[PDB]
């Protein structure tokens, strides 16, 4: 048995003065997650590019918790559909960071991608990154994953550029609101909103304000 | 460069002066044919350098100009730097080659409109409000020529002034121009009348465009 005591007002409320209905409760999902003792505790995915975006390096930093062991490995594999496009495997132990060494509990994988299919709101090309924590011999401990969009966002010479091109933001602010369920969101309502947005020539959304 | 007394009068009465080198090659095709040619650098240099040597002590002169309507050539960049080196006390401006080249401290277009872009290839005349905020652009904008006062004209003059007052980096301009270039001719009874292009048997000519 779980018991949850939810307070409507807190010191947190002082930072939650958004122009919206003031409600309370357990309004998003509750779940149980089982992880092994030796586990992926964090991972960051970066994509960097050459000048014409014909070449990319996918860089994945992976952190583990649990007992450090020589036989431990991380494999990051990148998939375009059912085709594996790149893969990197390494033991734990980051590069030297300072006078006390580096992160023994971290590893960075670098995968080369030639002619990456680029992500944008116009063509949302996605790859699948799979982060496998495993033994040298190939026994899986656990896998985490995410969708990867190859794109560069930067400001240059006073312009916001996506993949080297200046954006024109056709945006809208969107609160999480349902007339019957209040501030509880479901997949159907989210999908309805996105379809309507794109159908009406929107390409951008601001999570106002959270 | 003007008659020397002009600067004395501007010093004393109080007018800001743009002193301008006697260099205009408007009729060349393309406009920079001579100004990009190193063989014409000696002749151009003397029209700039000798102006500076004559007029550099006049307080009324606040800005030097490399001339007018001669495109943009490497000779302009050379003479721009010469002035910057010799007299740091005065900005240098020049309109040719699109009004915002490397030979000018001031965005100085001629007849750029307030709100309307005129996107000519190679040498566009942007809306002045738009010109200021072009990516990477930081310079002040002062029109070297605007509000062409030919005959019944100066329509839309207030639109410039509203813009000049609203935008800090829009710092005004020079109306084109002060005085009609009409000449006196006389009828059979000796009565004077105002003549323009073509009235002296001059041909080809550009008719009333001198006024
Ligand atoms: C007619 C344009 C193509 S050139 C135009 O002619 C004007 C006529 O008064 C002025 O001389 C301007 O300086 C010039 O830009
Ligand atoms: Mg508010
Ligand atoms: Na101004
Ligand atoms: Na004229």
């Amino acid at each position: 048995r779980l018991a949850v005591m939810v307070l409507r007002w807190s010191d947190g409320s002082y930072l939650e003065d958004q122009d919206m209905w003031r409600m309370s409760g357990i309004f998003r999902d509750v779940s149980l997650l089982h992880k092994p003792t030796t586990q992926i505790s964090d991972f960051h995915v970066a994509t960097r590019f050459n000048d014409d975006f014909s070449r990319a390096v996918l860089e994945a930093e992976v952190q583990m918790c649990g007992e450090l062991r020589d036989y431990l490995r991380v494999t990051v594999s990148l998939w375009q559909g059912e085709t594996q496009v790149a893969s990197g495997t390494a033991p734990f132990g980051g590069e030297i960071i300072d006078e006390r060494g580096g992160y023994a509990d971290r590893v960075t994988l670098r995968l080369n991608v030639e002619n990456p299919k680029l992500w944008s709101a116009e063509i949302p090309n996605l790859y699948r990154a799979v982060v496998e924590l495993h033994t040298a011999d190939g026994t899986l401990i656990e896998a985490e994953a995410c969708d990867v969009g190859f794109r560069e966002v930067r400001i240059e010479n006073g312009l916001l550029l996506l993949n080297g091109k200046p954006l024109l933001i056709r945006g809208v602010n969107r609160h999480e609101h349902h007339p019957l369920h209040g501030q509880v969101m479901d997949e159907q309502t989210m999908v309805q909103d996105i379809l309507l947005m794109k159908q009406n020539n929107f390409n951008a959304v601001r999570c106002s304000h959270y | 460069p003007n008659h020397p007394l002009w600067y004395t009068l501007c010093d004393r009465y109080g007018l800001y002066v743009v002193d301008e080198a006697n260099i205009e090659t408007h009729g060349m095709v393309p406009m920079n044919r001579l100004t990009d040619d190193p063989r014409w650098l000696p002749a151009m240099s003397e029209r700039v350098t000798r102006m500076v040597q004559r007029d550099r002590n006049h307080p009324s002169v606040i800005i030097w100009s490399l001339g007018d309507e001669s495109g943009h050539g490497a000779n302009h960049d050379a003479l721009y730097r010469w002035i910057k080196s010799v007299d740091p006390s005065r900005p240098v401006q020049y309109e040719g080659g699109g009004a915002d080249t490397t030979a000018t401290d001031i965005i100085c277009p001629m007849y750029a409109r307030v709100d309307e872009d005129q996107p000519f290839p190679a040498v566009p005349k942007w809306s002045i409000k738009k010109w200021l905020s072009l990516p990477g652009e930081t310079r002040p904008l002062i029109l070297c020529e605007y509000a062409h006062a030919m005959g019944n004209s100066l329509g839309g003059f207030a639109k410039y002034w509203q813009a000049f007052r609203q935008y800090p980096r829009l710092q005004g301009g020079f109306v084109w121009d002060w005085v009609d270039q009409s000449l006196i001719k006389y009828d059979e009874n000796g009565n004077p009348w105002s003549a323009y292009g073509g009235d002296f048997g001059d041909t080809p000519n550009d008719r009333q465009f001198c006024m």
